[PDB]
C-alpha cells in the first residue's frame, strides 16, 4: 500500500512524533523567481555634503609605536555560570 | 555558557538500575535503532531522475564562460585585459588590436578549462558586463584540445545559451 | 700471522686501482703506491668487509701503510 | 567532587602553602638585586596574604586563578621549576649580549 | 563615526612593554614592539628555551599554548628568517609574538622541551626554509618529495620549481622526473606609484 | 660565542667518512628488498658522483648541514619509506642531454 | 555478420549498465564526489555503487589535486585495475590544475601520470554536472569491437 493515511500512522508509532516536517519538505511556501526587482539601499555616504574622506579616515593610524627597549595583560577571565535553560 | 556533557551515573537503587541493566540483557536500544529506521523506510524518497527532473538552482549562478553581445550585433567585449588581472588561476589569455576601423577589439581570447578555479571575478569586474556565466553543464570532452575555449570562436558558441543569459542578468542589476 | 697477509693482500689486488707489481706488503698507499684521498676510504672499506667489519673513523687516518693495517686488525 | 582536567580530584590544604614558602627561599640565592626577585614577591606574597585569610572558600580558590583548588596548586607546581631554572640559567642579574643589527622596520 | 574601529585597552596592554623589558636582559629583550593590542617581541636567538620557560606557568603571564610558529623569509637583511612563535594565553586571555632571527645556516635552540607541539612545526620550517634546528628529537621531511632538492619556499628560486614536469614514459614503471619545462606564469608588474601613507617614509 | 651546527672544522670530515660507511653498506638493501633496477656496481658508481659535486669545502657550518640532509636524503631508504623506483631516482636516465661545446650548443639550440 | 554486432552490443551494455568506481579522495573535490551518494542526485539509481572495491574496481574517479608525493601512488593502482577500464578527472585541479597550476609541488592535471578518458570541468563539480561523469561516459561507449 501506498496510501498516506495507513502510513502516517506508522511512521508515527515506530520512534518518535512525525507527521509534520517532511523529508523532502519543498511543497509550500518556496518562492521561485525570488521576488519583483528590489532597490537596494545606500549606507551613510552617497547622500551629498560632509561626505569628506578626511572625516572617514580609513587607512590613517596605523603607524606601530617602539615601547621601551607588576601588570596583567587584562583583568582574568573569570568563568561563566552553568546554563539556566539546561543544566545538563 | 557552561553546558556539561556526563550524567555522572544516573542508577542508584532497584528501579534506576534494572531497567538500565535490561539494555544489556536483551537490547532494547537496538529496537529503539530499528525504529528511526522504519519511520524513515515509509517516507518518500527524495530522488531526481537526471535526464528528465531536474535540480534547483540560482538566478545568478556560475559554471560556463561565454561572451554577451549587443542587441544590434557587435562584439561587447573592449579587450581592457581587466578580467585577466584579477583572474586569481591566471586562466584568461588576451592579446589587443585595432580593428582597423577605429574600434578597439579583441584578437585572442583563450579561457582555458584546464585552469580557471570558476570564482566569478571576471563576470564582476567587467564594466562592459562581456563574460556573464551562464547557468551550463552540459561541457564534458574527451581531450584537453576539446576542452580549452578558443579565441571567441567557441565563446560567441555561448550565444544559443543568450537567451538564458539576458533572461538571468535581470537579477544582477538592483542586486537579487 | 698468515692469515692476516694472504686474505687482505688478495683483497687489495682485487681492487684493481694499484698494479700487483706497484704494492706488495710494504709500499703505502699515501704516496708509493698511488692512491687518492677518496681511494684511501674505499680501500679501508673493502678490507674491512673482508675479513671483520670493526674500522673506526679515527683509525683510518693511522691505517695507510697496508702493513701496518694488517697489524692494526690483527690487534 | 570533579576537576576539570587530568589532576587528581582532592583539594589538598596547606600543600599550597608549603610550595609558597619554598620558592621564596629558591629566589633569594642569586638574584636579589635582579627585578625578576622583586616582581615574583609582590605577587606571591600577596597570593599568601590571601589563602592564609579564607581557609577553604570557594572565593578564595576564585581569586585570580578562575579554577578549581587543585587547578591553582597545579599554576604554581611548575612555577618552582621555572624558579630552579632562573637560577641555573640566569638573564635576570647580567646584561652583555650582543644587540642586533640596525633592521626591523618593514 | 562609522567605518573605523575605536581602540582602549592598548594602554591596559602596553604595561608589558614595560614589564616584560624591566627583567632586562641583553640575552633576552633587545626590541619591544606593541600596535592595536598586540605585542612583538623580537629575541636574539642564543637565547629561546629559556625565554619560553618564561611566560609559562608564571603568575603572572600564563599563556602554556603555543598556536602558530611561523617564519618569515627577507633577503633584504644579513640575518635572512625571522622565526615568530606565536603564544596565546587561556588564564588571561591575550596573545604574544616571540620574535627571532637567524642567518643563512645557524642552529636556534629549539622549543622541544618547553612545547610538545613545536617539533611538527620545526619539521616544516626545516623542510620550507632550511633552518636547522639544535637538541631536536628525529628532523623528518614532510611536505616535500623523499627525493626533493633545495627548500620550496626560499626567494631565491622560482614559483615553478625544477622537478616539475612528471611523465610516465618509455621506462615501465619509473616516473621521469629531471625535465624542466612548464608554462609560462604571467608575471604582471603591478605596483602603484605614489606612496599612499604617511609616518612610514624613513629618510636615505 | 658562536654556532657551530655539529663539529669544528676537522671533526665534520670525520662525519662524512662516517657516512659514506654507512651508506656504502646500504646499497645491497636498496637491490634486494627494493628493486633490482640497474645494478650494485652502478649505484656505488652513484655514491662517487654525488661526493664530487661537493668539493668545495670552506666552512664547519656548511659541510655538517650537507652531513644532517645527507642523514635524510639517504635514510629515508634505510628505513623504507613509500618511493617504489619512481622517487628515490637521482641519476637522469630519460632525459639526453647536450654537451658543452660551441659548435653543438649553436647547432641545436641554447642560450 | 549482423549476429556477432548484435552480440557486441550485450558486451557494451554490460558495462554501460553497471560502473563500479574506486573514487579517489584527496580533494576538495570529494565532498561533491560524495554528493552522488546524497539523495538527490540519486547515483544508485545506476548500476553505480560506493562499495568500492579497489582491486575489483572498473572506473577510477581521479578527483582534485595531484601533488608529486600522490604521483607514484595514483599510478601503481592504476595498473592493478583490471584491462576494461576508464579514468574520469573530475574537477579542475584533476583537468590540468584549476588552481595551483604554476605551483611546484603540483601535477599539472592527471594526463602526465594516468591517460583520462572523460573531463570534468568544474571546480566544486556540481552534481548535475557529475552526472555527465557517469550518462556521457555511458554514451561514449560504443567502442566498435569488430574483430
Ligand atoms: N622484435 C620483433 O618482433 C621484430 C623483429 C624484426 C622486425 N620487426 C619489425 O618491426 C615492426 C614491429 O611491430 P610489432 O610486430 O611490434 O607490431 P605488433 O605488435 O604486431 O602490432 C601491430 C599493430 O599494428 C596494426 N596493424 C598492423 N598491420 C595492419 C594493417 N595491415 N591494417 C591495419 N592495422 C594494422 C594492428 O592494429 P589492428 O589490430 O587494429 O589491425 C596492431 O595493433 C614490425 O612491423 C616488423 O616488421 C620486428
Ligand atoms: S571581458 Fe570585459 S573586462 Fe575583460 S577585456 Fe572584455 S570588456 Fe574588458
Ligand atoms: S571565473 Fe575566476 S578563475 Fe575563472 S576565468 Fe573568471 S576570473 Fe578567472
Ligand atoms: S577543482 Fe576545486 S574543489 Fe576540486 S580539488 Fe581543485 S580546488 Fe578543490
Amino acid at each position: 500500500a501506498s496510501a498516506t493515511r495507513f502510513i502516517q500512522w506508522l511512521r508515527n508509532w515506530a520512534s518518535g512524533r512525525d507527521l509534520q516536517a517532511k523529508l523532502q519538505l519543498r511543497y509550500q511556501e518556496i518562492s521561485k523567481r525570488t521576488q519583483p526587482p528590489p532597490k537596494l539601499p545606500v549606507g551613510p555616504s552617497h547622500k551629498l555634503s560632509n561626505n569628506y574622506y578626511c572625516t572617514r579616515d580609513g587607512r590613517r593610524e596605523a603607524m606601530p609605536p617602539s615601547i621601551v627597549m607588576a601588570v596583567s595583560p587584562a583583568p582574568p577571565i573569570k568563568r561563566w555560570e552553568l546554563s539556566q535553560d539546561e543544566p545538563y | 555558557t557552561y553546558k556539561y556533557v556526563n550524567l555522572r551515573e544516573p542508577s542508584m537503587d532497584m528501579k534506576s538500575v534494572t531497567d538500565r541493566a535490561a539494555q544489556t540483557l536483551l537490547w532494547t536500544e537496538l529496537i529503539r535503532g530499528l525504529g528511526m529506521t522504519l519511520s524513515y523506510l515509509f517516507r518518500e524518497p527524495a530522488t531526481i531522475n537526471y535526464p528528465f527532473e531536474k535540480g534547483p538552482l540560482s538566478p545568478r549562478f556560475r559554471g560556463e564562460h561565454a561572451l554577451r553581445r549587443y542587441p544590434s550585433g557587435e562584439e561587447r567585449c573592449i579587450a581592457c585585459k581587466l578580467c585577466e588581472a584579477v583572474c586569481p588561476a591566471q586562466a584568461i589569455t588576451i592579446e589587443a588590436e585595432p580593428r582597423a576601423d577605429g574600434s578597439r577589439r579583441t584578437t585572442r581570447y583563450d579561457i582555458d578549462m584546464t585552469k580557471c578555479i570558476y570564482c566569478g571575478f571576471c563576470q564582476e569586474a567587467c564594466p562592459v558586463d562581456a563574460i556573464v556565466e551562464g547557468p551550463n553543464f552540459e561541457f564534458s570532452t574527451e581531450t584537453h584540445e576539446e576542452l580549452l575555449y578558443n579565441k571567441e570562436k567557441l565563446l560567441n558558441n555561448g550565444d544559443k545559451w543568450e537567451a538564458e543569459i539576458a533572461a538571468n542578468i535581470q537579477a544582477d542589476y538592483l542586486y537579487r | 700471522l698468515e692469515g692476516i697477509k694472504d686474505r687482505v693482500l688478495y683483497v687489495l689486488k682485487l681492487y684493481d686501482k694499484i698494479d700487483p707489481e706497484k704494492l706488495s706488503v710494504n709500499s703505502h698507499f699515501m704516496k708509493d703506491l698511488g692512491l687518492d684521498s677518496l681511494d684511501q676510504v674505499e680501500i679501508i672499506m673493502a678490507m674491512e668487509d673482508e675479513f671483520g667489519f670493526e674500522i673506526p673513523d679515527i683509525d683510518a687516518e693511522k691505517l695507510m701503510c697496508p702493513q701496518e693495517i694488517v697489524d692494526y686488525i690483527a690487534d | 567532587t570533579g576537576l576539570v582536567g587530568l589532576a587528581v580530584c582532592e583539594t589538598p590544604h596547606e600543600r599550597l602553602k608549603i610550595l609558597y614558602t619554598k620558592i621564596l627561599d629558591v629566589l633569594g640565592h642569586i638574584p636579589k638585586n635582579a627585578a625578576y626577585r622583586k616582581y615574583t614577591e609582590q605577587i606571591t606574597n600577596e597570593k599568601l596574604s590571601m589563602v592564609k585569610a579564607e581557609p577553604d572558600v570557594k572565593k578564595l580558590e576564585e581569586r585570580l586563578q578562575g579554577g578549581q583548588i587543585e587547578e591553582v596548586i597545579l599554576q604554581a607546581e611548575n612555577e618552582l621549576s621555572l624558579a630552579r631554572k632562573m637560577i641555573q640559567w640566569k638573564p635576570w642579574e647580567p646584561l652583555v649580549e650582543e644587540p642586533p643589527a640596525s633592521q626591523w622596520k618593514w | 563615526t562609522v567605518r573605523p574601529r575605536n581602540d582602549v585597552a592598548h594602554k591596559q596592554l602596553s604595561a608589558f612593554g614595560e614589564y616584560v623589558a624591566e627583567i632586562l636582559p641583553k640575552y633576552v629583550q633587545q626590541v619591544q614592539v606593541s600596535c592595536f593590542n598586540e605585542l612583538e617581541i623580537c629575541i636574539h636567538p642564543d637565547g629561546v628555551i629559556p625565554v619560553l620557560t618564561f611566560l609559562r606557568d608564571h603568575s603572572n603571564a600564563q599563556f602554556k599554548s603555543l598556536a602558530d610558529l611561523t617564519a618569515v623569509d627577507i633577503p633584504t637583511r644579513q640575518n635572512r628568517f625571522e622565526i615568530v612563535y606565536n603564544l596565546l594565553s587561556l588564564r588571561f586571555n591575550s596573545r604574544i609574538r616571540v620574535k627571532t632571527y637567524t642567518d643563512e645556516l645557524t642552529p636556534i635552540e629549539s622549543s622541544v622541551p618547553v612545547y610538545k607541539a613545536a617539533n611538527w612545526y620545526e619539521r616544516e620550517i626545516w623542510d620550507m626554509f632550511g633552518v636547522f634546528f639544535a637538541n631536536h628529537p628525529d628532523l623528518r621531511r614532510i611536505l616535500t618529495d623523499y627525493g626533493f632538492e633545495g627548500h620550496p619556499f626560499r626567494k631565491d628560486f622560482p614559483l615553478s620549481g625544477y622537478v616539475e614536469l612528471r611523465y610516465d614514459d618509455e621506462v615501465k614503471r619509473v616516473v621521469a622526473e629531471p625535465v624542466e619545462l612548464a608554462q609560462e606564469f604571467r608575471k604582471f608588474d603591478l605596483n602603484s606609484p605614489w606612496e599612499a601613507f604617511p609616518a612610514y617614509r624613513q629618510p636615505p | 660565542v658562536k654556532p657551530i651546527f655539529s663539529r669544528d672544522m676537522n671533526e665534520a670530515k670525520r662525519r662524512v667518512r662516517e657516512l659514506y660507511r654507512a651508506w656504502y653498506r646500504e646499497v645491497p638493501n636498496t637491490v634486494h628488498l627494493f628493486q633490482l633496477d640497474i645494478s650494485v656496481k652502478q649505484g656505488r658508481d652513484k655514491v662517487r658522483e654525488m661526493f664530487k659535486k661537493n668539493a668545495h669545502i670552506t666552512d664547519p657550518r656548511v659541510v655538517d648541514l650537507l652531513v644532517i640532509k645527507g642523514k635524510m636524503e639517504l635514510e629515508e631508504t634505510i628505513k623504507v619509506w613509500k618511493q617504489r623506483t619512481h622517487v628515490m631516482r637521482f641519476f637522469h636516465e630519460t632525459e639526453a642531454p647536450r654537451p658543452k661545446d660551441f659548435l653543438s650548443k649553436f647547432y641545436v639550440g641554447h642560450d | 555478420e549482423y549476429v556477432v554486432a548484435k552480440l557486441d552490443d550485450l558486451i557494451n551494455w554490460a558495462r554501460r549498465s553497471s560502473l563500479w568506481p574506486m573514487t579517489f579522495g584527496l580533494a576538495c573535490c570529494a565532498v561533491e564526489m560524495m554528493h552522488m551518494a546524497a539523495p538527490r542526485y540519486d547515483m544508485d539509481r545506476f548500476g553505480v555503487v560506493f562499495r568500492a572495491s579497489p582491486r575489483q574496481s572498473d572506473v577510477m574517479i581521479v578527483a582534485g589535486t595531484l601533488t608529486n608525493k600522490m604521483a607514484p601512488a595514483l599510478r601503481k593502482v592504476y595498473d592493478q585495475m583490471p584491462e576494461p577500464r576508464y579514468v574520469v578527472s573530475m574537477g579542475s585541479c584533476a583537468n590540468g590544475g584549476g588552481y595551483y597550476h604554476y605551483s611546484y609541488s603540483v601535477v599539472r592535471g592527471c594526463d602526465r601520470i594516468v591517460p583520462v578518458d572523460i573531463y570534468v570541468p568544474g571546480c566544486p563539480p556540481t552534481a548535475e554536472a557529475l552526472l555527465y561523469g557517469i550518462l556521457q561516459l555511458q554514451k561514449k561507449i560504443k567502442r566498435e569491437k569488430r574483430l
